[PDB]
RNA sequence: AGCCAGGAUGUUGGCUUAGAAGCAGCCAUCAUUUAAAGAAAGCGUAAUAGCUCACUGGUCGAGUCGGCCUGCGCGGAAGA
């Protein structure tokens, strides 16, 4: 009925379903469990992140099911891994924040216009374009 | 920054679009959701244009002011919010089609996005020929 | 009960006993009347409402016409009874949709069928302190409780378990079989075993097999029971409770009987202790008499446990409370007379290197000629990681400038353990040393091994100063279940102290957390727990690996020796 | 409450009052911010 | 001023990487998505929901907002 309906930011980007180990006790309200742990996001965290940072929406459901049209591949994850350099914020005034190249928006525009799009495609290619240079430092291209 | 210059200047700049354009739209404030509507406002934006003035300086006398130099239906008062959203290609393009589709979902209200028509008397939507 | 108490609903009681318990209650006896004015009460079978008198102690009351007041409601709480009593059996059902009103005995055996397979609970309703109400209890015991033999046998294991191993039907002709459920003090004799003989007969001096634990007691003194007094019988049949003197190494829960009679019964759990406190007494010698009453107290209470960790003189008391360890310690003061206060216990740190790596050595000049002999070792100080292996000693042999005598090369680790085994930095043990031997010196005519672990000894203190090595606290892994209503303030209050935190978890009922936390801090950790969270959470402790922590009091304790 | 000869608002929620001519400070937050006079 | 309400779905941030949560530490980071998005306001700040930094649209009919100088007042100001 209600979209997600507990909005909590503690779920680790990608990688393992459901790390709530590293991720902390701290967000316990939400009702997840081994059911709904494996059974959408098992089967399609493949080509979103393998090895980077790619933040997921629950969009839990009072139905009694789970199942959404979840986000698409992150631009976090597509200017993680096509920069080398997972650098960020933090010491970005000291070194390297990571790298971000024209490569890589072009990367994340052909990449990420699936679901994660706003007032444009190109637009959304600008949202990858700012979660790349912001960081701090970007490459010169 | 509602000025008296800025208001006498955008009610121009934001009846030049829709006197060179398309129809423009109008969403109330009634009860807006986090991504059901922030991402039913982004495919507007995505399918309408790049070039929509999506803010809401309409107030009724600065419309008949402003506004009313051309299509003086306008410059009846718009009582509620509004996001204005033009197209590009032709009349009752995909932005009208949005904003048909989002007063009844997807948002608040679209205030029955009556919109902007050049005749001002055909009520029905551009489909004169029955074919 | 407390019935006359202000705020007093029966109904209100009866939708929680439903919505939170989970039975599905029956009600047996209404109330007439609020809380100060509470006459009595009306049954839901005879029809008749039991007011009690004011002017004796409750002892007579009076029948009355149950009154118009309460005749709606009565009526639709006496149907829905019936209703709940008809399932039991469709020769209830059938009739009962037949329209005719069923007799009061076979409502009142149906309702006894279903209190015995625990489907429905029956409430009755009244005031002890008013003086009212416990009749009617007891009767409706009578009515519906179930006697030893309205239930089938109980069950056992014989000879490592079998199909049907125990039926025994209490009666006064098959061997004697009873469980000892509770153990008491007496300080006359020694023991006080409570036992219920669920099947058989056993009478003064007769002798029992402790099927357990294989052995033999004699019953000296059976005897029966009326709160502390105690009246002498000759004889207990099956299915009573009695007190046995005379029993002097029976555990709690440990079955007694004949031979040839069920080993085991299902009496085999018992809950763990949270609290956990320190004790010694004022004057510092009263160790043996303290010990003494610690274990007897631990033999009688098997959730009361005294364990004396061997780093530290400490005894360490472990209970359900703060409240009943301080009674452990109060009755102490008044029998089995003992002078003692509580306090917290002593700590028990550990090290690990802080990533420090050297080739350091030792070196002493005993050789002046007379003494012969002479030591010297290389040694090459590491750490692997916290928590990889349960053997922190780490040794790979690799001798090679100077190969000392084949005859000990490998016994040139457990001469190390006696550094590692306790006490370098202030008489705390060490866990990860890593040794690797490269070079040395010595001669082979007889090179003393006593006196050459000293220039091991020296070549370790010369690595500890040079590593600046960092305590280690013990941490633990605790794990907490509550309510979804105090989360926020289980993990505030693990915040607010150095806890860290693991498991975003949520249960059906409840939420289970999990966090580390040191072991200097949460004294007392448990009733501060029921204090923030309505005496509704309980705890563990899995006693996981150490962890690095900021201490002020890490260096408080060698500073308080000095150097 | 406060008696100090110097009330200020500690927060965005205090508001000067003037009864009695004393000048004081209601808070309708938390009332920690109540002085009595100016 | 009063009322009809709207602030991300790249965003556990690219993050002191065991996140400290579209509003802990934190670096800074319009982040198109705008009647709005600050990666920080009091609620849970460790977190949702539902009131909401900030901001405006719709209503609504003549003034409103803060500072600076000066006069005269107010509190600070309780003794036999
Ligand atoms: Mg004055
Ligand atoms: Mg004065
Ligand atoms: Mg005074
Ligand atoms: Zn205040």
């Amino acid at each position: 009925a209600k979209k997600v309906q507990a909005y909590v930011k503690l779920q680790v980007a990608a990688g393992m379903a459901n790390p709530s180990p590293p991720v902390g006790p701290a967000l316990g309200q939400q009702g997840v469990n081994i059911m709904e742990f494996c059974k959408a996001f098992n089967a399609k965290t493949d080509s979103i992140e393998k090895g980077l940072p790619i933040p997921v929406v629950i969009t839990v459901y009072a139905d009694r099911s789970f199942t959404f049209v979840t986000k698409t591949p992150p631009a976090a994850v597509l200017l993680k891994k096509a920069a080398g350099i997972k650098s960020g914020s933090g010491k970005p005034n000291k070194d390297k924040v990571g790298k971000i190249s024209r490569a890589q928006l072009q990367e994340i525009a052909q990449t990420k216009a699936a679901d994660m799009t706003g007032a444009d495609i190109e637009a959304m290619t600008r949202s990858i374009e700012g979660t790349a240079r912001s960081m701090g430092l970007v490459v010169e291209d | 920054m509602a000025l008296n210059l800025q208001d006498k200047q955008a009610i121009v700049a934001e009846v030049s679009e829709v006197a060179k354009g398309a129809l423009s739209a109008v969403v109330a404030d009634s009860r807006g959701v986090t991504v059901d509507k922030m991402t039913e406002l982004r495919k507007a934006g995505r399918e309408a244009g790049v070039y929509m003035r999506v803010v809401r300086n309409t107030l009724l006398r600065r419309a008949v002011e402003g506004t009313p130099f051309e299509c003086l239906k306008d410059a009846f008062v718009g009582p509620t919010l509004i996001a204005y959203s033009m197209e590009h290609p032709g009349a009752a393009a995909r932005l009208f089609k949005e904003f048909a589709k989002a007063n009844a979902k997807f948002e608040v209200k679209a205030a029955a996005f009556e919109g902007e028509l050049i005749p001002a008397s055909q009520i029905d939507r551009l489909a004169t020929l029955p074919t | 009960n407390k019935m006359d108490r202000m705020g007093a609903n029966f109904l209100k009681v009866v939708n929680q006993i439903k919505t939170r318990l989970g039975a599905n209650p029956v009600p047996l006896q209404l109330a007439i009347g609020a809380e100060e004015h509470f006459t009595g009460v009306v049954d839901l079978v005879k029809m008749k409402a039991i007011n009690w008198n004011d002017a004796d102690q409750g002892v007579t009351f009076e029948y009355e016409d149950i009154p118009a007041d309460m005749v709606e409601l009565a009526n639709e709480w006496h149907q829905n009874l019936i209703e709940s009593a008809a399932e039991a059996s469709e020769e209830l059902m059938e009739k009962y949709l037949g329209g005719e009103e069923l007799t009061e005995a076979e409502i009142k055996g149906a309702l006894r069928q279903r209190v015995l397979n625990n489907e429905i609970i029956l409430v009755t309703c009244g005031s002890a302190f008013k003086n009212k109400g416990v009749q009617a209890m007891l009767d409706a015991v009578i009515d519906y409780l179930p006697s030893p033999v309205d239930v089938p046998a109980i069950n056992g294991i014989l000879d490592d378990g079998k199909d049907t191993p125990a039926e025994r039907h209490a009666s006064d002709d098959e061997p004697f079989s009873a469980l000892a459920f509770k153990i008491a003090t007496d300080p006359f004799v020694g023991n006080l075993t409570f036992f219920r003989v669920y099947s058989g007969v056993v009478n003064s001096g007769d002798t029992v097999l402790n099927s357990v634990k294989a052995a033999r007691e004699r019953f000296g003194r059976i005897v029966q029971m009326h709160a502390n007094k105690r009246e002498e019988i000759k004889e207990v049949r099956a299915g009573d409770i009695a007190a046995a003197i005379g029993l002097k190494d029976v555990t709690t829960g440990d079955t007694l009987c004949d031979p040839d009679a069920p080993i085991i019964l299902e009496r085999m759990e018992f809950p763990e202790p949270v609290i956990s406190i320190a004790v010694e007494p004022k004057t510092k010698a009263d160790q043996e008499k303290m010990g003494l009453a610690l274990g007897r107290l631990a033999k009688e209470d098997p959730s009361f446990r005294v364990w004396t960790d061997e780093e530290s003189n400490q005894t360490i008391i472990a209970g359900m409370g703060e409240l009943h360890l301080d009674i452990i310690v109060d009755r102490m003061k008044r029998e089995f007379n003992v002078e003692a206060n509580v306090g917290k216990p002593q700590v028990a740190y550990r090290e690990t290197i802080r990533q420090k790596v050297t080739d350091v050595e030792g070196k002493h000049a005993k050789q002046s000629g007379g003494r012969g002999q002479y030591g010297h070792v290389v040694i090459d100080m590491y750490p692997l990681e916290p928590g990889s292996n349960p053997k922190g000693y780490e040794f790979i042999n690799d001798i090679k400038g100077g190969v000392i005598p084949g005859e000990y090369i490998p016994a040139v680790d457990k001469g190390i353990q006696e550094q590692l085994k306790a006490g370098p930095l202030a008489g705390y043990p060490v866990v990860d040393m890593g040794i690797r031997l490269h070079f040395g010196s010595y001669h082979d005519v007889d090179s003393s091994e006593l006196a050459f672990k000293l220039a091991a000894s020296i070549a370790f203190k010369e690595g500890f100063k040079k590593a600046k090595l960092v305590l280690l606290e013990p941490i633990m892994k605790v794990e907490v279940e509550t309510p979804e209503e105090n989360t926020g303030d289980v993990i505030g209050d693990l915040s607010r102290r150095r806890g860290m935190l693991k498991g975003q978890e949520s249960e059906v009922t409840g939420v289970k957390i999990h966090a580390e936390v040191p072991l200097s801090e949460m004294f007392g950790y448990a009733t501060q727990l029921r204090s923030l969270t309505k005496g509704r959470a309980s705890y563990t402790m899995e006693f996981l690996k150490y962890d690095e922590a900021p201490s002020n009091v890490a260096q408080a304790v060698i500073e308080a020796r000095g150097k | 409450m406060k008696v100090r000869a110097s009330v200020k608002k500690l927060c965005r929620n205090c508001k000067i009052v003037k009864r009695d001519g004393v000048i004081r400070v209601i808070c309708s937050a938390e009332p920690k911010h109540k002085q009595r006079q100016g």
